[PDB]
């Protein structure tokens, strides 16, 4: 997936 | 713009989220064991610290090291956190 905003 | 710098900035997430998108994780060939940032937010609680840019290493999160991390088990790491976010950085600068 990726870049996950957290 | 020093190598060997260390930066722990502690953060509140402002509603689920420190500002940034993270990237690497042990599953890349990274220093094994380390998220990344891919992007920062334009003003969100990390920006707002700002000694981060775009190619910095997470290494150490609320004293618990990226250790055996990955994209999935870093995002945990930082997301699932008692609010405050200790945000152990290293320098994404060579020397």
């Amino acid at each position: 997936y990726l870049v996950t905003s957290v | 713009m020093k190598p060997g710098d260390t930066f722990e900035v502690e953060l509140a997430k402002t509603d689920g989220s420190l500002g940034i998108s993270v990237t690497g994780g042990v599953n890349t060939s990274v220093r094994h064991g380390g998220i990344y940032v891919k992007a920062i937010i334009p003003k969100g609680a990390a920006e707002s610290d700002g000694r981060i840019h775009k190619g910095d290493r997470v290494l150490a999160v609320n004293g618990v090291s990226l250790e055996g991390a990955t994209h999935k088990q870093a995002v945990e790491t930082l997301r699932n956190t008692g609010q405050v976010v200790h945000l152990l950085l290293e320098k994404g600068q060579v020397p």
